[PDB]
């Protein structure tokens, strides 16, 4: 069998927006964080501090995600080819 | 008649329930079961109840 | 082996369809960050005033993974060749 | 290696048809902010007059991403060679 | 390198099919304006009246996106070579 | 640089696949028009008349965007070669 | 310019298995209706036979698109070499 | 122009992995059906029995969809060379 | 024309990553079976033993799909050279 | 015709992103599994003792699929050169 | 047939950005498990001790699967060629 060797440069800027697909949906949870607060908070406002570190606990991490999945996007083109 | 409580736990149909100050303006059914309620003071008071009618209020 | 080096242009177009797909879910939190409010503040309108801030976060907080979508957008093409 | 620079101008117009799909991701969004606006007008009319300020606003940033996920499909095709 | 124009007459039918799959999202924000109209008037139904102009506008900027996702997909072909 | 024109004759079948995923999604709105219907007139047997007007229409103006998908995805055959 | 016509006999069935995805979605709005039935019965089974014919009907309608995505995978293939 | 036909194997098993994304699909409205016939009986265990029909009439109606999706690729492979 | 027959060994693998996609669809159906369930339990002790049977029922059958999307990737590479 | 057989070494990588995919999709099914849990027991705490068996069997089997989806991705690299 | 052995090094990346897609779907599961802590805690406040550990360790299955839809995606760049 013969042996063919391929860099592709052109792959180097499309999985940038196959990973920014993917950034969009931490978002959800995010207003599903401040979304039960809400509520928790018009049921419940003397819960309103109790719930508050939960809030930004579920809100930070999803954001985590959301910078990992931002993370690839900018690995992806500043260092390689 | 009117006493100041800290917080009060209901029995109704659809579940159990508990309130505190300004809870949301509601008004459910009572399961017959049991009524717990807790003071500022930390004690609590139990009763058992037939039935009724709970009337929380946004004040 | 045979070693070849492809530059595929066409690739600078191509990852920013994907990236676009992906701009407007965050939408999705955006009125459920909006809807909580609506709901708590009909369910509660003494709280309506506290609660503004937390969907104002959460919807800047929501939009801004949005945000830096359109900028993957801008960067895919008006730097690259 | 052999160097090999190739041009597909095929996906000028392949990437509009993707950044088209994310067109319609707003429009859950756009219709949920009404949606739930109708909960809390029926939940508490007199706050009709209270809430819509609170409704149209994520409901046109709510639509604005599509038109930012529209814009590209039209700015996409107009001005690439 | 050397240089290879490559224009892909195909690729001008393939992405309305993808454009094409965007049309059918917004349906559901239709069936949530409606479904929301309907459980407002079952909770509220003199109130059906007054929400309902914002029945009409939530179905009509609804239908939008999915009326210029409709409308890429044949601007894509009848023009284009 | 060298005029590479290709037609691709078995892109006319394969958009029209991409298309066809998107024709089942409006059926998902199509119960939410007609379960919002049952449980209103559940909810309220009185008002099950006054909103079967929109229980209709709320399907047709969903059913016509699966439609047109439809109408896409058989017309990007029968006449493209 | 050079031309090349490239007729692909495989293209006959990949977009067969993207039809397929189209295939399943109608299944949850079937599921969803059948669900507001069932839920309709639970709030008022005295207004279960006046709702019945919503459900015997938006069934169908909800299986009409699963039908048609399944044709135009069955049509894809038998036909087209 | 010049004319070449192409062949290719493997798109008999590409589009069979497609359709196997939307085997699962219909289990979420099946868990959909139980779940609603779940509620009901917690809501109205007398009417059960009554609801058992549509029941398992929802089993049977999304595991027909779901057959479909399996029947595609299993058409797709076990015939096509 | 001229025919070139291709065999493409690599598609013995690109369709299986795309079955694996769908396997953790049906989990979703899981979940929601059990919280149906939960929820029934909630509502009713007295019904927790009689909804059991119809809890294991769309758990283990949505698992037979679930089976089935995995089987296909099984079935795709240690069999097809 | 002529007969091309050709090994993609490339391929071995391509599905296992699509693959990865449905990773993070049973972790939905985690949550919704312990969040009923959660609902349920506030609404019947001297019942949750006996909903654990069902928490912990759905997170179990969302995880069965959630590792065999990832087993796969894991199975597509490292035997396949 | 003909034996041509293709490396492709640009598949080295592609699918970095596919994983990717999966990394943002665990992050909804994050604030589905936070919404149902917080709606518990207004539900019962006495019960919030009894509901946390479920809380974080439902966020942390969640969260690790995550690293694992992170984990190839760094393991698909940091070693292969």
């Amino acid at each position: 069998a013969i042996a063919y060797e391929v860099t592709v440069n052109g792959a180097n800027l499309i999985g940038a927006g196959m990973a920014a697909s993917g950034v969009g949906v931490p978002a959800i949870g995010v207003a599903m964080c401040f979304s039960s607060y809400m509520l928790a908070a018009a049921r419940q406002p003397n819960m309103s501090a109790k719930l508050l570190p939960y809030c930004i606990l579920g809100f930070a991490l999803s954001e985590a995600l959301a910078l990992f999945t931002l993370l690839i996007a900018l690995l992806e083109l500043f260092v390689f080819s | 008649k009117q006493e100041p409580v800290a917080a009060i736990t209901i029995r109704t149909n659809e579940g159990e329930m508990g309130v505190l100050a300004g809870h949301e303006y509601t008004v459910q059914q009572l399961a017959p079961g049991i009524l717990e309620v807790e003071y500022e003071g930390g004690k609590k008071d139990q009763y058992v109840i037939s039935g009724g009618f709970a009337h929380v209020n946004d004040t």
